[PDB]
RNA sequence: GCGCAAGACGGACCAGAGCGAAAGCAUUUGCCAAGAAUGUUUUCAUUAAUCAAGAACGAAAGUCGGAGGUUCGAAGACGAUCAGAUACCGUCGUAGUUCCGACCAUAAACGAUGCCGACCGGCGAUGCGGCGGCGUUAUUCCCAUGACCCGCCGGGCAGCUUCCGGGAAACCAAAGUCUUUGGGUUCCGGGGGGAGUAUGGUUGCAAAGCUGAAACUUAAAGGAAUUUGGCGAAGGGCACCACC
């Protein structure tokens, strides 16, 4: 349940990946490997309101909930990895990253490399929707 | 309900004598229960590293791909999987009128180590050019990727997995294609964007233990 | 929260356009004499010349044009 | 009544283009006809940067951008303020409008 | 030009011009001479070949065809024969 | 009123006379 | 996060760029076949242009037979929107979407502008091939070679400007060289509905394609542009009969 790196030396190093569509954020941390988690959060946790599953503040609670558990698991330095919707949909993420990070930072851990891991397709095959559009 | 962190334990891997820095991060496995041994559970992993946090002070913007092989207790012996470039380098590099060349080639390596390297090229703007267009012909796209191919697929059919790494962290095969293409028509940016490993020989031991030291 | 506010005074020297959904936030530029290098504009109400030593409990963020 | 000296796109010789999709819609404009973006956008732009570069373990790292782009229909364009109307006198100005920031 | 007079001008202006437009029908190519620098032998050739051509005594060939004018053989010397 | 819905009732009024004029003997 | 399996597609590189008669065409490699332009002191010597009969090709959708059908998605099923929606919206969803055959020959298949040939102005660009001319780049000297630059030639998509000129004007370097009316030639229309309708012929398994009326009503139906309108159009300014 406890680490045997020492908080004098050096920080240890996870990864942790925020998934940030246009109405969903999902914050989730593993290992390094990748193989096994440590814990996850989603947007709608706490705020049982929908309309809040993509707001700044369901972000900043997410990441204040992984900030509580890895400093009560010991973990310090993540690098950020990014995605917007995954597959044909979009590609620009939405504001909810920008307020996840800023949490992350805010809380007092300590950051890495960070960098986008949006599954960009070399195209994928039709797009939800009919010729003329999403029309409303 | 219950917090399964009792049953957690905390082990550390080791890079290759490939590399500079040995220690690269820690994993969190689970114990073992005779029926459910956690060697097996070290073995199906691979770890995303930069090059910052292997070698010594450079420029990094790769990656590398790094797979257990053997595991003894509190310790883990990685060996080559696969190299990649950072995304943003790639959709940076890629510049509106410029074109674009890339090759492949699935070439074998000494050993039962099969490869599939490729590669991404661009050409150069001169400083004395005032045309803004600078395209290139469909036959000279052709001889740049046949002396690309040709090349790329000498510097790995002749030598092992370590040798032909030991090359690929400095760039040695770019420069040798930005020597060998200039007298055709002058590009400035290629790098490997990706090696992509398919089958590996027989496991054994001798091999992780020698690229260790 | 948890979180810690400290005491820090401003002086205005610069003043920007009045903004607002009915047209009443004015925004304004100040300067800190606890150090001077460090500058925020945020949303006032009331009265303000340029030169007028401003009282803030809080400075963390920035203010936004409307809404 | 004809409107422009073109067709409206950058068809003149073929006939016929790949179509592309929207984003914001999904209307299967032609790719020589919708409007195109090249955006550069930093993972922070200036909210936080000053505590990204502080909570940095390594020194002198600097944030990476996100080069994607988007492709927009024609109502979706006008309905986002992207491109705007202007006169008939004036209606031939190729030119983009000046970058500063 | 208002008064532009086509009878006779400058032979620049005839040189730039098309071999078709010129006023006066004459072709651009001409006749050649040109030996092996180790030969007695010398031969002529048109300016543009279009076959590869060799030089008689058969001991090294001479032109080779492009797209245009006929290029020589490295080290070769020629003059241009006139009439 | 526009010409396409305005044909394809025409059609099926068209297709609806042929078949009547088939199984009228 | 690691493997397996299937189908579809080849983004960014991709442009007022290329090719093809048009519909259309973008992973690399290997094979076959065709072709524009360029150059030519090579050859036949009137072989020429347009075309009723007749013929080839032809986006999607549609019908007949198959392996196999990821995703999307007519008709349909279920909820919210709505005074009322069997519409917009969301989740499923059959035929279809992809391949091999067998068919109809329809689009805003529009550059809403037939083909060939001659002529009448300029500017600066891009693509191909050829050509002349300073200077750089493939171990430091020469040669032609690939690229860079400065000019010329021919064909093609073009861009800007022009009291050449034309047009009712939008606009056009052709939509010009036209009452100062004649270069050659194919198709095609006489106010608007009825009506691309009924009949007849024709092709087709199938939908329909081609051909193509009459009676009666009608003085307007239409094209260009101007003046304040009127916009759940955009962008500025003002008012306590507006707001804070
Ligand atoms: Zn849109």
């Amino acid at each position: 349940s406890l680490g045997p790196q020492v908080a004098e030396g050096e920080n240890v190093f996870g990864v942790c990946h925020i998934f940030a569509s246009f109405n969903d954020t999902f914050v989730h941390v593993t290992d390094l490997s990748g193989k096994e988690t440590i814990c996850r959060v989603t947007g709608g946790m706490k705020v049982k309101a929908d309309r809040d599953e993509s707001s700044p503040y369901a972000a900043m609670l997410a990441a204040q909930d992984v900030a509580q558990r890895c400093k009560e698991l010991g973990i310090t330095a993540l690098h950020i990895k990014l995605r917007a919707t995954g597959g044909n949909r979009t590609k620009t993420p939405g504001p909810g990253a920008q307020s996840a990070l800023r949490a992350l930072a805010r809380s007092g851990m300590k950051i890495g490399r960070i960098e986008d891991v949006t599954p960009i397709p070399s195209d994928s095959t039709r797009r939800k929707g009919g010729r003329r559009g999403r029309r409303l | 309900v219950v917090d399964p962190f009792s049953k957690k334990d905390w082990y550390d891997v080791k890079a290759p004598a490939m590399f500079n820095i040995r220690n690269i991060g820690k994993t969190l496995v689970t114990r073992t229960q005779g029926t459910k041994i956690a060697s097996d559970g070290l073995k199906g992993r691979v770890f995303e590293v930069s090059l910052a946090d292997l070698q010594n002070d450079e420029v990094a913007f790769r990656k590398f791909k790094l797979i257990t092989e053997d595991v003894q207790g509190k310790n883990c012996l990685t060996n080559f999987h696969g190299m990649d470039l950072t995304r943003d380098k790639m959709c940076s590099m890629v510049k509106k009128w410029q074109t674009m060349i890339e090759a492949h080639v699935d070439v074998k390596t000494t050993d039962g180590y099969l490869l599939r390297l490729f590669c991404v090229g661009f050409t150069k703007k001169r400083n004395n050019q005032i045309r803004k267009t600078s395209y290139a012909q469909h036959q000279q796209v052709r001889q740049i990727r046949k002396k690309m191919m040709e090349i790329m697929t000498r510097e790995v059919q002749t030598n092992d997995l370590k040798e032909v790494v030991n090359k690929l962290i400095p760039d040695s095969i770019g420069k040798d294609i930005e020597k060998a293409c200039q007298s055709i028509y002058p590009l400035h940016d290629v790098f490997v964007r990706k090696v992509k490993m398919l089958k590996k020989p027989k496991f054994e031991l001798g091999k992780l233990m020698e690229l260790h030291g | 929260t948890s979180r810690v506010q400290p005491i820090k005074l401003a002086r205005v020297t610069k003043v920007l356009g009045r903004t607002g959904s009915q047209g009443q936030c004015t925004q304004v530029r100040v300067e800190f004499m606890d150090d001077t290098s460090r500058s925020i504009i945020r949303n006032v109400k009331g009265p303000v010349r340029e030169g007028d030593v401003l009282t803030l409990l809080e400075s963390e963020r920035e203010a936004r044009r409307l809404r | 009544t004809k409107k422009r000296r073109n067709n409206g796109r950058a068809k003149k010789g073929r006939g016929h283009v790949q179509p592309i999709r929207c984003t914001n819609c999904a209307r299967c404009v032609p790719k020589d006809k919708a409007i195109k973006k090249f955006v550069i956008r930093n993972i922070v732009e200036a909210a936080a940067v000053r505590d990204i570069s502080e909570a940095s373990v390594f020194d002198a790292y600097v944030l990476p951008k996100l080069y994607v782009k988007l492709h927009y229909c024609v109502s979706c364009a006008i309905h986002s303020k992207v491109v705007r109307n202007r006169s008939r006198e004036a209606r031939k100005d190729r030119t983009p409008p000046p970058r500063f920031r | 030009p208002l008064a532009k007079d086509l009878l006779h001008p400058s032979p620049e202006e005839e040189k730039r011009k098309h071999k078709k437009k010129r006023l006066v029908q004459s072709p651009n190519s001409y006749f050649m001479d040109v030996k092996c620098p180790g030969c007695y032998k010398i031969t002529t050739v048109f300016s543009h070949a279009q076959t590869v051509v060799l030089c008689v005594g058969c001991s090294t060939v001479l032109c080779q065809p492009t797209g245009g004018k006929a290029r020589l053989t490295e080290g070769c010397s020629f003059r241009r024969k006139q009439h | 009123m526009r010409a396409k819905w305005r044909k394809k009732r025409m059609r099926r009024l068209k297709r609806k006379r042929r078949k009547m004029r088939q199984r009228s003997k």
